[PDB]
């Protein structure tokens, strides 16, 4: 209840924080039709931890935890396995909005991992 | 559940009480049957007499190609419906296929034109040849043995066929994502007729790398010469487990890339260039990766090249694309997205086009991706072409090939080609810098004798006379 | 406290703070510079830019042959001093060798001749010459690397003289046992023209198989193709050390024979046979150790044969025979008589004729030692010819190698020649079953457009337009 | 009333205002127009702009032959019609004569080796090919003039398809026999295409030698090569009526014979000489006219000829035979039935077989007669070959003739076939003697400069400073 | 007062009691001894048997090119002092000449290449080859004749070889002005070896067309080939005395021209264009009459062909220039003069040099004269280049001969040079469009049997068995 309210909440605003200080991401948003207002969490673009080695990049109820299908990469429900985005809030150095190597399913909110991509 | 049999003298061995092993191919189980010691004992007493000459090996070649060009033929209806289910293939691809094995089996003057272009003459393989001071004859090494890599079947046919041009016996070692083509080529040859020397030189079975190495070992010593096709381990097993005296045709791993000069036609140029990204889901080392465009309008031709990659959508779509495959390919258009490269892409990820800038980062799945890069001079390209990894230099306007095949050539081409010709390994040429039954051949010399002089002495060759009378710098030319 | 040198680029190095080796050749010490990682960095960095053409390279051999060819020139009486004292040659022996290079170095229509019998044409590699269907160019691999064996010097100059045909640069690794025929070669070379790409490919050293691997696999590294020629443990030190990606040439050890059908000159057939007993001290691959005679006197070409055997003893004499040389020839002429082997031998333990029976036991020592057998038929031969280890099979009337050649052939012959040719590797043929600049070439393939239909079809290669209309079987031929 | 047209450029000319003349060929009468000024003035200025490669010209005879192969082609329809109308063939061989210029039409390899084997290579016609210190180019002579015989339509088809592989315009005068091969293989190239360049290189007309000389003589002075076909007077006007600095390919009046060595397998050697003895009624060139058997069955090939000859009686019937060719017939059997010569005929005086003595008299009509001699050796058939007079020298035992060619080509054979063969003038052989379109090609020679030397001198050629110097014999190998 | 000999089978004839005719050649009387009927049976009935092989002929021929090399050779030095009094050559060219024979003797490369070049193969005359579904042979025709021309005795000289190496035997019949050539090649082969089969095959003899027909035409009618050289009227009489069946290789007279695209090193250019004007007196048909300057320095080009022309005046001198010649000389210089066509001459009338526009009014006599002409364009020269007259079109920087060759074969080039080279026939090229051994030999063709498919069909030849069941069209491809 309140917690997704909780999580909601801050993860919009560090949306918002990322959005406008960091060119990279805005460019990357604006890359996927992404504005300045958006309502819902899964509205927001995620890019791969793989960039973290080619791009030096920088500006749990606060973790969303999301399994996202291959093709769409828009999240399934819970129970299937998917790609792995975190979305972390505590950050102010980097943009957290990654989507990992992993596969895993997510229980209603405990996060399993099955095994890496390759 | 489906069973794979294996072929050792012209026909299927009795696989009953052999023990089987599981592969799972494409999410579908099939049990190949172990090797044991009897088998390894029927391949080494395998000595079949091959009297042939090259017309009949060639019209045999060509009557099992007129078998697999009729569409009711039960094998060939059956290699598709296995392509499609444990391959992956779409129907049209491994119909494709299937239409090339009868094209590359049908073509009588290609295969004489190979053995004339590789040995000098169609004729050398059953006479002897007056070359030069000599008379010369192709004879068979015997008992050649094939490591096959398993994206393209149709490399697997060419190397056996090769084989067979040359009058070798075959033992074919089918890859452990392939083990189909080269038993219904051998059952093929079966079918067409079971008492010829072709169909009995065909040995197809299959081991692995994780098994004991006893009998693999065994059917290795029984060579003579080997033809490796794997990636680099592939090539490494062959090469620590083949006698040291024995040759290895080495097929290694590939990137080829593409060339597009400055086309003022430009959709003859998409399709090419399309045909070449597309073709065997860019698995072969002849399918294009990285393309250089020269000129001024990159984007009209990305918008053209976008265009045929949506008609190949349709006419020769994708494989099956396993969940890993999809996840890659998703997250390398992320990555893409993330350094502004211009990303294309069609639907249900059919394929991928990255504008990129020359030498950037990009990760490279060879599912339908390609990197496009604007060069303005062939002298940038010719730093991203090495020396036995580029294979294929496609070419687009075949014309501007003409000036830049030398400096190519110095780099390590190995190929150019016209963009909708990667696939097809053109007569008279060359696979890898090397032309393969050069080397599936034995060349035997009779040398004549010493009256008949050399071009340069015009002495008759007494050696034994003029040690005697100290006579030798005279005749020094 | 002789010292070799060391060539890397054109020129020998500055070895004076190098580590030294010697090496005791004939009781004589020589001191070999070790190589360091200054001399790899050397050699890795070498690239010389080689536009000659066939004809320039061909007359830069030419020039360097008459160089040789004046017995004046001081390389070449040092070289002919040094077979004497380090490789206990004779003074005959080692102007024969000298001689020999003279002659294969000045011998222009058999440079040319050897490349067009192996690669088509003399100007495959300098133009792209329509084949078939495609343009071929025979590019160089480059940094040929060339591990020597030790008892023919012609083996490694002739395998220098290939690579240099083909535009190949040279990194040569001299044998234990012949360290200076490849220095000389290339110091020739110097001499002639510093400045010349053929004299800046050359890259003489030396390393043994018993010290520290670094440097070797190092240059190893740099390979591109490698060409071994020693025994057994040599080539398998080749094949453990070389890129797998890397093509090796393998030159192994053989065992040559010589059949005598029915001579009525028997005098010549004795002349031809003891001189391929005789050359090179028996020593080569293609020298005669045993003999097969057919017909119905076997003790009047005994005779004969004796007789051309001291001839020889004259006109050619032996090396310098360490002791344990010495004992095995004295108790291997003791197993021999101990079994009424009729045997004969020359003074000084010059030479040494056993007329065993067929298959008996025999020991064999190369010292010039030949086992004469009555056969009364081909078919008795064949069974004592295998595949890779029997070379050649000299026949001495040499219109009987017409009924022969086949057989021996199948059997694994490589080379049928007169009985006083099994020195001369005539032009035309091969070597090993193999043309060996086959193998120290890059085909390279300039396909030519879809618009050039092939001989079979009559139809523009149009993939695209096809798979779209789903027309493929009504082209196959 | 049929009237013939008259081809020029490309397309039939309006031979409304011209004149016109009666042939009787068959005892049917046919229209000819006569060639006026105008046609000649529009022959000399013919010039078709042929910029075609030797694939494409492969190609368009290939489409050509496909439309031949068609039954209910008109043209092919019409062409059968007036064979047997006007050259009195009979429908079975009417027919085959369609369908052997179908197969000849539509055979590429063919095409191509006829190419590669008498000119070296199919792209000397097309680029400059570096034989040997020059680069060669193929090129037409141009207007090429083809006078026919009229025994054999597949003479004058191959005559014209040779013309057009060379790139040569070619104007055809047809015989006073056969006015419609020529005719219909031209209309056949316009239906196929008629803006092709090979289409608008075909003249074919007719002119008698009775008539007047000044346009026939125009036409001849425009010809740069003729191809004359006829017997001995024809021959003779075509030299006596070229301009002499024009070659003259000479196809003569041959007679061609059969050896029988021994056959085991009589029926195979009787059915091979039938078909020679019937096939084109015996009026080919090849045609055996005298059989030459050794062995001691001559009565048991007789007899099994004889059965062969009445098969060919029905499966390939003869011509209308004019009552002096009847009588002819009968009374040649008359005069060998008073000579005891063995003489068997067929109903409706279909062949005749004579069983003369070696050297007798026996008069030859070429209706289907044949003389068989008994020689018992090959030494006494040899002076019976004559030196451009025996053509094909027809053994039956196949291998026999491995030992009989070198004598049949020192006494003048020209060729030596397998006796089911003599009709088919095998890919890779000669006409007469002679690799025709070798002389149908101009040879155009681009020899390279002096810095390129030679293979015996090794020395720039450098003419001016050596006559300066005063040095030439220095260089004289 | 000075006797020629005759030679007919090896050795002179006793022509002691024939009749002699005086010749005035250079104003010098020279007895020939005229052809009586018992010479003409003497001709008839030479049948030199020839068994050699080509390496045989090319070591004779290499044998007396040695014994030419020598200056001491009495023959030799004979012949020079011949050229220099009958021929009235300066003592230079006449040594010049003499080398020549020498050096084309010697090279025996340049032989063995020729037979290769112009048959496909050097063994193609000794051995059967499998070209391509037959064996060939090349045979002699025997018996060939020759009529030389008179101003270049190396022609005669390369006729009589050419004939050689295809084991032809050779009647030459000597040119009215050069009686001494053959007479002195022939009679070295007999100084050589007297029993050789080439020695045995030379017929040296000479008649007039002024005198009796009979004598010649016998000899004319046992010719199997003929090979005529002279002009007009020489070629015309050889067509019209010849037998209608039998074969003419016609060398008539040319104009060769040069072309001088734009030379930054004009020395060299130079150089080679005084070297075509006055090798043998400009009397060749390769001798460079026209010289067509493209650039935009023509009379530094001609100051310095002015100052090459010099050089030659020296170190090659003229002739002797008979009263008429020299009246020629000053009037042609007056008519040029008479133009402003801006002439230059050498001391003694030795060169002309006339810079006419292009197009223009200009008598050329063929002393040493050249015309220069400015044409801004080669599209301005290919209407000055006729079909069977232009022989040479020598083009100065041979780089620029890539850009031409295309268009001046397209409008009868027939060759392009150096122009230090237009003497020199480089091997593996053509002469007049022709490869002329080719013409010398008959090709003998066996064909292989019905077993052996095409290349197209794949079906066994039964045409019996087809003809029975009406099967053709269904194997037609």
């Amino acid at each position: 209840d309140e917690q997704e309210r909780i999580k909601h909440k801050l993860i919009l605003e560090s949306f918002r924080y990322h959005y406008n200080n960091n060119e990279d991401y805005k460019s990357f948003c604006n890359t996927q039709g992404v504005d300045e207002n958006i309502s819902s969490l899964d509205d927001i673009p995620v890019f791969p931890t793989s960039m973290f080695k080619y791009a030096k990049i920088c500006t749990p109820p606060w973790v969303y935890a999301r399994a996202l299908d291959p093709v769409t990469l828009k999240p399934v429900e819970d129970g299937q396995e998917g790609l792995i985005s975190y979305m972390d809030a505590s950050s102010t150095s980097y943009p957290t909005f990654i989507v990992t190597d992993d596969i895993g399913i997510i229980h209603t909110t405990t996060i399993d991992i099955v095994r890496r991509l390759n | 559940i489906k069973k794979i049999p294996m072929i050792i003298g012209g026909a299927e061995r009795d696989t009953s009480e052999h023990e089987y092993r599981e592969l799972t191919l494409n999410s579908y189980k099939v049990s190949i049957p172990i090797i044991n010691q009897d088998d390894v004992e029927a391949i080494k007493s395998q000595s079949v007499e091959n009297n042939l000459n090259i017309n009949q090996i060639v019209n045999f070649l060509y009557t099992v190609g007129q078998k697999w060009k009729s569409e009711n033929y039960s094998r060939r209806l059956t290699y598709i419906r296995d392509l499609v289910r444990f391959l992956g293939y779409s129907p049209e691809m491994a119909k494709l296929e299937a239409n090339w094995i009868s094209m590359i089996l049908s073509s009588k003057s290609a295969l004489y034109d190979i053995v004339e272009t590789e040995l000098g003459s169609r004729h050398i393989v059953d006479e002897w040849l007056p070359q030069g001071d000599c008379y010369v004859k192709a004879m068979p090494k015997g008992k050649s043995v094939h490591l096959l890599a398993g994206n393209v079947p149709l490399s697997g046919v060419t190397s056996i066929i090769r084989a067979i041009l040359t009058k070798n016996e075959c033992i074919i070692k089918t890859s452990s994502a392939d083990p189909f083509t080269a038993i219904a080529l051998a059952s093929s040859f079966i079918d067409t007729d079971e008492h010829h020397p072709i169909s009995r030189s065909m040995s197809v079975m299959y081991w692995s790398h994780n098994e004991d190495i006893a009998i693999p070992q065994q059917i290795m010593n029984c060579a003579d010469v080997v033809v490796s096709w794997g990636g680099y381990d592939a090539i490494k097993w062959a090469t620590e487990h083949t006698p040291v005296n024995v040759d290895i045709l080495k097929f290694g791993p590939k990137k080829s890339i593409a060339i597009v000069d400055n086309p003022v036609d430009i959709t003859a140029s998409a399709i090419g260039v399309a045909h070449d990204i597309c073709f065997y889901d860019q698995q072969a080392c002849f399918s294009t990766q990285d393309i250089y465009y020269i000129g001024d309008n990159i984007d009209a031709f990305f918008d053209e090249l976008v265009e045929q990659l949506n008609l190949y959508m349709d006419i020769l779509p994708k494989g099956d694309q396993t969940f890993d495959e999809k996840a890659s390919f998703s997250l390398i258009e992320k990555e893409c997205q993330f350094a502004k490269y211009k990303v294309e892409k069609g639907d249900n990820q059919s394929w991928l086009l990255v504008k990129s800038p020359l030498g950037s980062f990009g990760n490279q799945p060879l599912a339908r991706s390609a990197y496009i890069h604007h060069v303005s001079d062939i002298s940038e390209i010719t730093p991203y072409i090495e020396n036995r990894i580029t294979q294929t230099v496609t070419v687009t306007p075949w014309e501007s090939s003409f000036k830049y095949r030398d400096v190519l050539a110095s780099h390590g081409a190995e190929r150019i080609v016209e963009s909708g010709m990667n696939n097809i390994f053109r007569v008279g040429g060359a696979h890898d810098g090397m032309r393969p039954l050069q080397r599936l051949v034995k060349y035997i010399s009779h040398e004549r004798p010493y009256t008949y002089s050399t071009k340069d002495v015009a002495v008759k060759i007494e050696q034994t006379r003029y040690l005697e009378e100290d006579k030798f710098l005279v005749f020094v030319p």
